[PDB]
Order: C-alpha cells, then structure tokens, then sequence
C-alpha cells in the first residue's frame, strides 16, 4: 500500500492525492482528504497533490492577450497582443518591427519571434512597410506596351498600350 | 523556409465578453458574460477569427491570377454549442462565430 | 457566394461520433459518445470542415498567380470546450477541430 | 391575472406553461403543471405549452444527413446529403447533377437547388465532370514555346 502522496492520516493510512480539477477542500488530518471540483474560469487544479487547492486562473492585462483560457484541469496560459513578441531579453511585450518599403516579410511575429524581413531581392518590391506583406513580383509590361515606370526594390513597374 | 504567406491575413483572437450572436437557426439572440450567480464569474469564451481587410491589396486576395479573377477575401463561420437567452427563457444553442477567412474567386468577362 | 469560385474547395459536416482530438495544450486526448450513463445517449457534436484536397489544381490552389507562386491548401483549426477524458481523469478541456480551409503561398526563385 | 396558456387548474386559476427545453410531465389537474428539462440529443421541448410534452429528436437517415443537432431549446434539422439536394417535386433527395466536360460549376448543389453549370464561355475550359470545378482559363502560350494544342471548350491548350 504505497503512498504516493508522502501524507499519511492520522489513523496511518496513506491520504487522497487531489486529482487534476480538484483541490484540497479540508486537509488529511483527523480524516481523509476532501477533494472539490475546481470553478471553472476561476480555479484550477492542474495537479495530484493531497495538499494544494484550487489556485486562481491566470489573468491576461495589458499586452497580455489570452492564448489558452482557465479550466479546472490547467490553467490559462497568456500571450504577447497581436502586435507584439516576448522578448527574451526584456520579459516584457515589444513590438513587431514592420518590413518597410523595399522589404518584405520572410517569417512572421510569433509569440517569442520578431517580424523577420527581407531586402526585397532582384524582380521583387514593397507597396508599404507592415509586417504583412511580403515580397511581390513585378509587372513586366509586354515588348509590346509601352513602359513607364520600370520596376524598384520599392516599387511596381508601371504601363499602358494603344 | 515557411517563408510561407496566406492569401487572407487573419487576425484570430479569445473572445470572452461576448454578449451577441446568432443562433443556428438564424436567430439574433444573446450570450452571458459576468453572469455573477454564486459570487463567481463563470463564463464563455469563444476563438474568433476575422479578416485583416476585404482587399489585402489593390487586386484582392494575395497573390491570386488578378488577370483573369477578381477576388475578395471573406470571413467563415462555424458553429458552437453556448449558452444563450431568446427574451425570459434562456437555454443552450448553437452560434455562428467566426472562425477564419478566406478568398472567393470569380471571373471576368471577355 | 454567386458565380462565385473558392481558391480551396472544402467539405463540412456534424461529427456527433467523435472519439478522439488533441488537447489545446497540445496533448492528445478522448472524447465521449455512447455515454449511456442514464439510459440516454447524451452526445457531443462539432462542426468539422476539411479540404476536398491539397491541390485542387496542378498548381495548387484555384486560380493564384501559378507563375510566381507555389500554393497548397491546408485545413485550418479551431478550438472548443468539450468533454474529454486523459485516462481514469476525464474533464473538460478545449479541443482543436478542424474549422476550414484555406491556400498558402511561397514564391518562386529567380 | 390572463391566463396565457388557455388551460386552468381545478381550483380556478391559471395553469403553468412548460417553456423552452421543459415539457408537461403532470399535467395541471388536481394541481399547477409539472415542468421538468428534456433529455439531450434526445427529447425538446420547442415550445411554451402546459400541454406539451418532450418530444423525441428528429433522427436523420439515409440520405438525411444532420444539418442541426437536437437540443432542449430546439428540434435536430436533417437536410440532404453531402452529394445530392431535396427534389421540389419528388421530397426525396435526388444527386447533384455534375458539371461535364466543356462546362463548368456556376452555384453549387445547396439543399433544395442542384447543380448549376454553365457551358465554358470564349477562352476557358473544364477537365473533367464533377459538381466542383468551375471553367478555368486557357494558358497563353509565348513566342518560344511553339503552341502544340489550341484551347478548345473541353481542353487547355499545351505548349513549352
């Protein structure tokens, strides 16, 4: 009859761990333990211990915005705001810098990961300097139709026929 | 290299003040939020995705053949069972919450 | 939706047999169905919509700019709060069911 | 003191209607009426009577593939199948006819309207015959790339 729990009753026995979703309502001391449910969007019992209750959901503030919401069984987990990224050397919320003209965007702003740009390379360009946009293609007339603007690192070729 | 781009930018957020939506049927109806029966606060949350913009650019979608399509980029629904009240009674219905967005095509004439 | 075209053609359909998903945390888990507890048959149903295919065209998805771009259609979650169950403990827990789909794009070299 | 419900208990007064999700389970005779919830996926009660009991949850089958599920609040809602649309004139589901070679998707087979195709106008085409692809347009060729197969109704053109 191990006990898993390492807490043993006062009669000897060994205690009732409090499973996930469950907290610790009144200790094993005379008795067993008693387990509650936790509150949802409140509570939780992300654990099996016949000592730790119900702790309280996680709030999400400021450039917290909610990635995972609170249940008994886990906690809610939060995350950088949509502009944003963790940053591993500030444990605060900054945020993405934009691909600016004549760039684009490679990878995009994750949770922990920046915005990742790109020096539009030969034949591409950037309208605007967000961290949406990628590189486009340029347009290439027609050895026909006239050509006007011809194509920048920063902006589209331009034309127009008969 | 992913280095990868959707041709809808989407914005996908929680949504837990949510107070409105429509039923399945089609009904216009009404959510619960703070819902302080218990001293507790409950609540519904709910993922929400909707579109960056109609036209993430001048042609459309990003990246579509805008020679021979026009395009447009729209929000998707889908359905989730919730708790929701039509006047004095109030049980549980399905809700179209949006989910994603994408493109629609369609052709031009010549 | 008109003489309107998707770029990536998808499926929908109610999932009342749904027996097994993956826990937003990333955990895969059970789902309930019979669930005969009370001479009843309960049962939970979802909203699932996946992709008639990757490439409903040679060059991926329906009517990019195939010149520049390679494109592909995959299938786009979801999350709900459902019924779960990880082994002898079974809670709720939310669940990421597919929802729609949508192409992706990535550019040609040159 | 209107009596909505149109029925009244013995004692004189006004009987309680069973609402949304609850159904009769005694009726207001010697007494008020007894409202209890319906069972999920199962019974419902969509509507307020003092008469009316939890009925049973539509049960799709065959071609009746579930459109709505059935809860308390309201009925389960079949509609026709994946493939086919409800028959205006035959009530039963009949397949969504599909759009053959040399035409194309124009609205897709929805529950109650089939297939609508339409032939591929000047300078598109259709691979094959389903209720999915709509006409494409023709590839053009260039100056290199000697044009091999013109674009025809049914077929892309080839070249390289």
């Amino acid at each position: 009859e191990t006990c898993s729990t390492g807490l043993y009753t006062h009669s000897g026995e060994c205690c009732k761990a409090c499973n996930l979703g469950e907290g610790v309502a009144q200790p094993c001391g005379a008795d067993q333990t008693v387990c509650e449910p936790c509150l949802d969007s409140v509570t939780f019992s992300d654990v099996v211990s016949a000592t730790e209750p119900c702790k309280p959901c996680t709030e999400c503030l400021g450039l917290q915005s909610m990635s995972a919401p609170c249940v008994e069984a886990d906690d809610a987990v939060c995350r950088c705001a949509y502009g944003y990224y963790q940053d591993e050397e500030t444990g605060h919320c900054e945020a993405c810098s934009v691909c600016e003209v004549g760039s684009g965007l490679v990878f995009s702003c994750q949770d922990k990961q920046n915005t990742v740009c790109e020096e539009c390379p030969e034949g591409t360009y950037s309208d605007e300097a967000n961290h949406v946009d990628p590189c486009l293609p340029c347009t290439v007339c027609e050895d026909t139709e006239r050509q006007l603007r011809e194509c920048t690192p920063w902006a589209d070729a331009e034309c127009e026929h008969h | 290299h992913m280095g990868e781009f959707s041709v809808c930018d989407s914005v996908s957020v929680w949504v837990g003040d949510k107070t409105t939506a429509t039923d399945i049927k089609g009904k216009e109806v009404t959510v619960l939020a703070e819902v302080n029966i218990n001293n507790s606060v409950f609540r519904q949350y709910f993922f929400e995705t909707k579109c960056r913009a109609s036209n993430p650019v001048e042609s459309g979608c990003r990246g579509i053949d805008s020679k021979h399509w026009n395009s447009y980029c729209t929000t998707t629904h889908t359905f989730v069972k919730a708790l929701t009240t039509d006047e004095k009674q109030a049980a549980w219905r399905f809700i179209r919450i949006d989910t994603a967005c994408v493109c629609v095509l369609s052709r031009k004439a010549t």
